[PDB]
């Protein structure tokens, strides 16, 4: 029958979920055992200089941190719903504060790969990988836990796809829902932290909502970009909107990735939104101060107007709630 | 022996990761098929010459275009894919995965792939797609695309067949070597 069968799924989700889940713990052990901490091994000081040495902490991250409570937590929660499937939502659940620590690891990511870059030729590696007999170096090993955050949603939708009929079906799409969550806040801060020029702390403009690039024109009172669009990344803040450039920079890899070079801000108590405009349904208007400045955002999709125009919605919405 | 980096991108549910099982362990999965895949190093031999391919994969990544750079450094080749069953993936091949597979990696060899040929003939998906105002992908189409993106070469295969997924790591294994 039907039931039969999507148990079986269930079944299949599950243990690919369990499987992968200790291996994550295995390889993160492997490398924080072969490399991290064999680097303060003195029968092994005479392959590795000083300042490599410092750098540990660059190089690997907060993956200990992430080991231990993948080890000592959730792995262990995992096991528990062996039994109920489809009640595994309930554990990331209970741990998407936990999940937090993967936002630090991402961000300092880009750190560790400009590192790797200058000394994957030391001798040191080349050494390690031997030991533990490897076919793959560390660079393969330092992105596990970037590539497991990114694999929660995807087994956390096959699970929800075959449980549309169990108790557990609604705290299935909450978890996917709270992870897709975390997984996006934690690459809007991978933008935010390439703006440049920022005359101020950005901790104080509130949580960081949405991020994007879009075209812009401007429709202004009275004393550019009127015609011909100016190309601008938002960064949608709930204190304000900031407008930056987006500065081409050069390097090997993610340095590739540009910066942001800060340009205005627009403060939340002045915004004001013009949902609809004439002739095109991807527009949406960011005015200020009574209309006096007008930004006319070119939306690339109606998903992502949709989404900015409801965050600032939101946004505007508690603004009213608070000031009385 | 050598070593060479694949990593495999384009849109998700285009067959990424399925391509992939298959090839590494030569057998379509018929009960569950795996979300999860794990880099792997893959033993290939082409042109007479033993190579250990390591393979990466995307999934579940494509929604995020600063976690999505973590994987290009030191790429040799590139599988960038769309599924034969999607023109929608397709359009992503020239506006989307192709600008940004030649920022990071520039001078990278790119093999693209249309998966799921087999569903070419399907009529469940011909008839979807009529709905959508679509219908499947024509090898034409594949080829043009190919060459206006400047690829090392357009390739189709079906994991369920697994006809021409051997040909496609072996073609890419090649463009790594160069």
């Amino acid at each position: 029958e039907e039931e039969e069968s999507l148990a079986i799924l269930r079944r299949h989700v599950m243990n690919e979920l369990l499987d992968t889940e200790r291996a994550y713990v295995e390889e993160l052990l492997c490398v924080l055992e072969g490399y991290a901490a064999e680097m303060d091994n003195p029968l092994m000081a005479h392959l590795i200089s000083t300042g490599l040495q410092n750098k540990k902490n660059i190089l690997f991250g907060n993956m200990e941190e992430i080991y231990h409570f993948h080890n000592r937590i959730f792995l262990r929660e995992l096991e528990s719903c062996i039994d109920c499937p489809e009640l595994v939502g309930r554990c990331f659940l209970e741990r998407m504060e936990e999940f937090q620590i993967y936002e630090k690891y991402c961000q300092n990511k880009p750190r560790s790969e400009s590192l790797w870059r200058q000394c994957s030729d030391c001798p040191f590696f080349q050494e390690c990988q031997k030991k533990l007999d490897h076919k793959l170096s560390l660079d393969s090993y330092l992105l596990k836990p970037v590539q497991r955050i990114t694999k929660y949603q995807l087994l956390l939708k096959e699970m929800l796809k075959y449980s549309k009929h169990c108790e557990g079906a609604e705290d299935l799409q909450e978890a996917l829902s709270s992870i897709l969550g975390i997984l996006k806040a934690v690459n809007d801060s991978m933008h935010l932290i390439a703006i440049t020029g920022y005359d101020g702390n950005l901790g104080d403009l509130g949580k960081l909502l949405m991020q994007g690039s879009f075209s812009v024109w401007t429709d202004h009172k009275k004393g550019l970009a009127r015609f011909k669009p100016m190309q601008r990344h938002l960064f949608l803040h709930e204190k304000a909107v900031l407008f930056c450039k987006k500065r081409e920079e050069n390097g090997e890899g993610y340095e590739k990735a540009p910066s942001y070079s800060y340009k205005q801000s627009l403060n939340m108590t002045a915004v004001g939104i013009t949902e609809n405009v004439k002739g095109d349904t991807k527009k949406f208007e960011i005015w200020y101060n009574a209309r006096e400045e007008v930004y006319i955002i070119q939306a690339p999709t109606p998903e992502i107007k949709a989404a900015w125009v409801n965050e600032i919605r939101k946004v505007l919405t508690s603004q009213l709630q608070a000031c009385r | 022996a050598i070593r060479k980096k694949l990593v495999i991108v384009g849109d998700g549910a285009c067959g990424k990761t399925c391509l992939l099982i298959v090839f590494s362990k030569d057998q379509f999965p018929e009960v569950y098929v795996p979300t999860v895949f794990e880099n792997y190093v893959a033993d290939i031999e082409v042109d007479g010459k033993q190579v250990e391919l390591a393979l990466w994969d995307t999934a579940g990544q494509e929604d995020y275009d600063r976690l999505r750079p973590l994987s290009y450094p030191d790429t040799d080749v590139i599988l960038m894919c769309f599924s034969i069953d999607s023109p929608d993936s397709l359009e992503n091949i020239p506006e989307k995965w192709t600008p940004e597979v030649k920022h990071f990696c520039p001078n990278v060899p790119i093999i693209l792939v249309g998966n799921k040929k087999d569903l070419r003939n399907d009529e469940h998906t011909r008839r979807e797609l009529a709905k959508m105002k679509q219908e499947p992908v024509k090898p034409e189409e594949g080829r043009d695309m190919a060459n206006r993106i400047g690829a090392f070469g357009y390739m189709e295969c079906s994991a369920k067949t697994k006809d021409g997924v051997r040909e496609v790591f072996e073609m890419a294994t090649r463009a790594a070597l160069q």
